[PDB]
Formats: C-alpha cells, structure tokens, sequence
RNA sequence: AGAGUGUAGCUUAAAAGCACCCAACUUACACUUAGGAGAUUCAAUUGACGCUCUGA
RNA sequence: ACCUCGGAGCAGAACCCAACCUCCGAGCAGUACAUGCUAAGACUUCACCAGUCAAAGCGAACCUCAAUUGAUCCA
C-alpha cells in the first residue's frame, strides 16, 4: 500500500508538543536569582501607575498572550483601570484567552508582598474560576 | 594585563561621587524594573539570549469614560470590590479592535509563520468564526490553538467569516507520516460567494484529523484569503499532501491573507476509524523514544565504585554460563 | 605563636570551562563563595558546587543580578543602590545539544 | 456598626479631600518654582 | 551539654534510630518514619547510649 | 514690533511610563497595600489662542 | 615550642606550592526528626584510606555553621 509509506521516525514541529506532553525540558537552574525560570509559561502582572497588564509568556520570552486595561474593549466596561476590580476583570478576560489559546498551566511567581495584595489574590483566584490551574505538571524525565 | 573594555561598561554614567545626593532604588520592584529593562537591553559582552535566545475615536473613548464615571453605581460597586465586566462584549469588542494582533502573536508563537510561509507574517484582520458541529445541539469553537478532538472534528466545521470571493483552507502543519516539510489538506473551498460557506467549490472534500497514536499534539490551520479577482485552482495521501507555501506562491497575486484560526488535536478513538476505513491502512502507532544513558566507558578496575558499576554496562539481567 | 595554617589547598575552581561538552550531573566549578552564579540547566549543591543539570555545552556571561526578595542581605544592598544602577554577576550555562528525545515508529497497527 | 449611605459619603469625602490637597500641593509647588 | 539517646518505634517494630538531647530536658518523643511500618509513628527515648 | 515656539511636572512615549497625593504599618521616613486626579490651545503639513526672549 | 583540622597573606589572574614564616581560629553549638530509602553523572587536599556534590526514581510534605574529628582489631 503506498499511503502505508510512513517514516520510522516522525517530526512534529509544533512549539508546544513536548510541552503539552509534559517532556521538553523547563529550565531548573538560576537558584541564586528571581523569578524561577522552571516553567513553560508563566503569568506576569505589572501594576503600573495607571494601568494593568497580565502576560502569559513562554520560557523563551515569546508572550504568548496579553491582556492589559489599555485595550478599549476592556477599558470602556470599568470604572478605574487600577484597583482590584480592574485586576479581577483582567484575570477573568486572560483566563478566557488563555482557555480559548489552549493554555491550560502556568507558573505564577509573585513576590511577598504582590502574593499578600488582595487584588493578586482577587486575580489568581479569577484565572483558577476561569479554568487555568497556576501550578505546571511536573516534567517526566 | 588589562583589555579595555569594548563598550559602555554598566553603571559607569550613573557612578558619581556625589551617592549620598542621588537618589536610590528604595524598592525591590523598582530595582527588578530596571534590571529586567538592562536584560532586555542588547550587551557587548557574552550573555543568555545569545546563546538560549482618530481623534473622534478618543473623543468617544473620553465621553464614554466620563459617563461611567458619572455612573454613581459605577463607582459605588468599584469602591466596594463589587463590579464585574461583561465578558462577552469585551470578547468581541477585542475581536473588532485588536483581536487581530493577539491572534497574529499566537500564531507567531505556534510557528504558523515561519511554517505555513516560511517566516512572512500577516495580520489576520478578517475575524473567523470556525466550529465543528458537536452532536445536532452544540458544536465546539475553534478560536486560537484550542484543543478540538478528532472525534467532535468528524465532520466538517460551520464558518461564519463577516464580510461581503474567499478561500478557505484546512491544513494540519505537523500531521505528515513521511515528510517533515509536509502539510495535510483536508477541505478547500474555494471562490466562496461572500458569508455563505455552502456555496464554494469543494476542490478537495473534508478529511477529518488523523494524528497518529503517540504522536503527539497535532496543530491545524484555517487558513483564509480574500480573493480580488475569482482565479481557477488547478483518500489518497499523496495527493492529501499539500505544501501552503507552494500555493500560496502561486496563488499570491490574487490571494490575500485576511484571516486565521487554528486549534490542536491529538490521537483519539475516530483517528483509528479514520485510518482503517477511510485511508484504508494499518494506522501508524508512535512512541517517544527517549536517548539512551550515557555511561562513562568501563574502566578494568572501576576503583572507589558501587557494585553497581558492573550493572550499569551489562546488557542482560539474566545469568550467563558461558561455555559451561 | 603561630599555630597552624598548614591547611592544603581545597583544588577548587572550574571543572569544566566554555565550549567544553558536559553530561548531566558533571561538577562545572567547586567554589567556596558564589563566584560564578547558577544559569540555565546549572544547579547548585550544599557546598555552592555548579554541577550541570543537562548534557550539553558550557557558557560563561554576564548577567543582571536579581535575588529573591526574601534574600533580606541582598534586598538591603539593592535598596541602598542608586538609581539606575544594575548588578551584574558571571553566571554558568549549559546549552542543552541533544533533544529530549523523538518519536519513532514502533507498530503498524 | 455603620450603614451603606455614610460609607459612600465617607468615601466622597476621602475623593474630594483627595483633589482639594492636590491643588493644594500643586500651588505651594507653582510658588516654590516661581 | 547534650546526650545520645535511643528512639524506639511505638509501633512494636525493632526500629530504634539515635538522636541527640539536651541532658537537661524530658525525656524526648518524637514523630519519626518506620520503615518497616512505612508512616511515620511516635519514637520514645529508651536509654542513653553517652553523652556527647 | 520681531524670533523661539506648544502633551498633566519630565519624556529624539505614541493618549503611555515615570513623577505626585491622602488612608493603614510605621516616632518619623522608606517599603508595601488600598484608593485619587490628571493633558496633545483652536481651525484647515499650514494659519491664528497661550508662554519665554529681544525693544520701545 | 610544636605534632591533627579550617580561613587569610606569602601564592595579585585555572589548580598546586615551604618555612621553629605572618595573623586568625576548631575539637562545638543550634534547629528539626523523611537529619528516609535509593540512584545516573561528577569532584577530590596532589597516592591509598578518607572526604565531597548530585539529576532521575520510591516514599513524604505542599538542615545553619570553615574547621567543629579518629581507621583496623577488640569490647
Ligand atoms: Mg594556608
Ligand atoms: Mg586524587
């Protein structure tokens, strides 16, 4: 059968397969320095002066995906683009995107004090409702 | 010896005998903002990523803002942690505004460039709407790189591309069992009548997603173009394949890339169908295969070492008698 | 007086230095102060040893400082700093060569 | 305990004493410079 | 100063593992893992073996 | 009368980032958390409404 | 006077370097009881002895200190 021609070894050229199929390798070192970067994709939140962004980021640098108060479609539904109703929406809205991007783990480092704030509290527990579970599936070696 | 320096050597302005007149980072934040600004910035010296690496609209934008702020409701539930955000608007307001670029950066990441065309880039500015028809009561959407199984992509999905001659075109990036610069072609409509998806031109019927056992997860593409001017196009596996690239050289000049929308698949229960019945062959069964130990050569006399030693290099676990 | 000092010589330093191939668990430097500092696929021990957490190839860079806001010692350094300034420390990297592994077919079922 | 009328007049008061020391502010500011 | 002592598994196990108390202090019980038992269960000091 | 001209305090930012303020922890400051206000001077690159300088 | 061990100069920069050379120190203490078991690969005081680090795995939770010590036999 022709169509049977099938290579002995096959390549699947997409980023995330290894990933997704929790073997590619997360890097496991700079134990010395902050944030870890043992993960695959990890969650961002800059609190700026006036506005709130919240990344998803691949290890690479690659932001995967974004969603910031500057947008208009997010801007033009809440009252003030800096307080923790703003943060919620915008945890919501990245959880959806993340949902519908098939970012499913993420590996969220805040520091002391950004884990203690409320609105990092109000925004973690938004993008657990949403359907994102912060905490990566160990690497299978 | 002392080579000097072969550029701006970091904290060289700033450095000024006058450290109890300036002012200094009194938070970690700050400090960690600007570190991450100076690891971003590019370096002479050796580092990581070298080697792992109009008006009217803001005039409506500013009256919309005041009418919420006069909104006191507003702003009693923002005061009170209370107010939420419609999602379903923002979603499509998103869409209409900038969902364009998140999509084009997705695609970026999933390497839908660099493979369907090889590095060039597109915005996909026509929003897509695809869904696969899930039962006869639901039917589950394809946004951006979601994960749709075989089974609920068995028969082929509803589009509802908003607009007023289009091509649309499935193409599994990843799925090829014998090249790896290869895609699949699965359904091609071609000079579509505008909205109306029914009316194109079948140039090759719908094959549901086959990725192989243990293959991993499969990306697919709908790809999209609008057509300025209607252009004429020209089971078997040979003729499923399809390099996008190829055609869209060809097909360049009346083609224009408008819109996008991939998900992810894995091997499911349909794929065996698939492969026994429609492709009429013995499915293909993948595992990943992991490199072997590495194992320093064996030493005659592996001194301060385990007995463990002798088993790291014998082959069979079962005794052995030789001659005897 | 003086009374000891006949202490030898702890034969630290780096193992192995850039471009030189490395395979999972290779000591990369033994130091008693963190000299050069942990990178990619770059573990630490109990004794600040780099021992390398993947095979592959060892480089050496420069790299901006940023310790765990918990490091209270190296916070307070930071706080003092001046604007503007950034630290930098050498960091070990091992840039993995092999992949994980490949997919290889294993029955024609 | 307290009611939802006096928190949100509360809360005004906080918004306008906010603005009122920001002019405040801003015109000791005008007249340092000047 | 402190003394070596014997922790003896609760658990009728023979599992005895030495640790290290003040002289001073009660005698000492913990909550340790028996292997054989695989869970931790409460150790009871037994004897002193000296004085370290 | 003439010249420079012109984003909220600053920006070889394009409606952003730093700035700035009160509330709590601080003796206090600082940090952190909660909140707050903010602008592209007006008409078609051009002209004229406001600031600085050169004169009387 | 010293005999063992560790830190710093001599020995400025991979490693290593004597001195009846210059100076400091140690023969613990404290906290925990997974301070559990196993196991690739490496380091190593220029031998050996001894001493170090450690991925993965099982099982669990969700070690600080530079030295801070001593073999065999025999009890
Ligand atoms: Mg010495
Ligand atoms: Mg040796």
């Amino acid at each position: 059968v022709e169509n049977e021609a099938v290579a002995p070894e096959f390549t699947n050229r997409n980023p995330r397969n290894l990933e997704l199929l929790s073997v590619a390798r997360k890097e496991r070192g700079w134990r010395t320095v902050f944030p870890s970067r043992e993960f695959w994709h990890r969650l961002r939140v800059i609190r700026t002066q006036h506005h709130v962004e919240a990344l998803v980021e691949h290890q690479n640098g690659k932001v995967v995906v974004s969603a910031s108060t500057r947008e208009w479609a997010i801007k033009k539904h809440l009252y003030s683009t800096r307080n923790v109703v703003a943060c919620e929406s915008i945890g919501r809205v990245l959880a959806q995107r993340c949902l519908e991007a098939g970012i499913n783990f993420m590996v969220y480092q805040p520091t002391p004090w950004e884990a203690a704030s409320d609105s990092m509290k109000r925004l973690q527990s938004a993008m657990t409702e949403g359907g994102v579970v912060l905490r990566e599936p160990q690497r299978i070696y | 010896r002392r080579t000097p320096p072969l550029g701006p050597m970091p904290n060289s302005d700033i450095d000024l005998s006058n450290l109890e007149r300036l002012e200094k980072y009194r938070s970690f934040d700050r400090y960690r903002r600007r570190a991450e600004q100076e690891a971003q910035a590019p370096h002479w010296w050796r580092t990581y990523r070298e080697y792992f690496g109009r008006t009217q609209q803001l005039l409506e934008r500013k009256q919309a803002i005041q009418e919420l702020r006069a909104n006191v409701e507003e702003e009693r539930a923002a005061r009170l942690r209370t107010a939420s955000v419609p999602l379903d608007a923002v979603r499509a307001e998103w869409e209409r505004t900038c969902g364009p670029y998140h999509k084009q950066r997705l695609a970026e990441y999933y390497g839908l460039y660099r493979d369907l065309f090889h590095g060039a880039t597109f915005v996909p500015r026509v929003p897509l709407h695809v869904a696969y028809a899930v039962g006869e009561d639901d039917l589950m959407p394809v946004y951006c790189g979601n994960e749709v199984t075989p089974t609920e992509a068995a028969q082929a999905p509803e589009v509802t591309y908003e607009a007023e001659l289009w091509t649309l075109l499935l193409t599994s990036l990843d799925g090829h069992l014998l090249e790896p610069d290869a895609e699949y072609l699965h359904w091609l409509l071609t000079n579509i009548p505008g909205n109306r998806v029914a009316e194109g031109q079948v140039t090759c019927p719908y094959l549901p997603p086959f990725p192989a056992r243990g293959s991993g997860i499969h990306r697919l593409a709908f790809l999209l173009f609008k057509q300025d001017q209607p252009i004429d196009f020209s089971y078997q596996l040979a003729q499923r394949t399809f390099r996008t690239f190829d055609f869209y050289k060809k097909h360049q000049e009346t083609m224009t890339p408008a819109g996008l929308s991939f998900f992810q698949c894995r091997w499911d229960d349909s794929v065996t169908y698939i492969f026994h019945q429609l492709l009429d062959m013995r499915e293909p069964v993948f595992e990943f295969v992991r490199p072997p130990p590495y194992h320093p050569k064996q030493k005659r006399f592996p001194h301060r070492q385990p007995l463990r030693y002798l088993d790291r290099y014998r082959d069979s676990h079962e005794p052995t008698y030789g001659i005897y | 007086k003086n009374l000891g000092g006949k202490s030898s010589g702890r034969r630290q330093g780096i193992k192995k230095m850039e471009g030189h191939y490395v395979h999972a668990g290779n000591i990369i430097a033994t130091q008693r102060h963190f000299r050069w500092h942990p990178g990619a696929h770059v573990g630490v021990g109990k004794n600040k040893c780099l021992y390398a957490l993947e095979e592959g190839i060892v480089r050496y860079t420069k790299e901006v400082y940023v310790p765990h806001p918990r490091n209270t010692e190296a916070v307070d350094l930071i706080t003092r700093l001046p604007k503007g300034a950034v630290l930098y420390k050498t960091f070990v990297h091992v840039v993995p060569a092999k992949p994980e592994g490949t997919f290889k077919l294993v029955a024609m079922l | 305990e307290l009611t939802f009328e006096e928190t949100e007049r509360r809360a005004l008061l906080l918004k306008k004493w906010s603005l009122y020391k920001q002019q405040e502010r801003k015109m000791e500011r005008d007249t340092i410079r000047a | 100063k402190n003394i070596l002592v014997r922790m003896v598994s609760e658990a009728g196990t023979g599992f005895c593992f030495n640790t290290k108390r003040n002289r001073l202090r009660e005698k000492l019980t913990l909550l340790h893992y028996d292997p054989v038992v695989k869970q931790r269960v409460l150790f009871v000091e037994k004897k002193k073996i000296r004085s370290l």
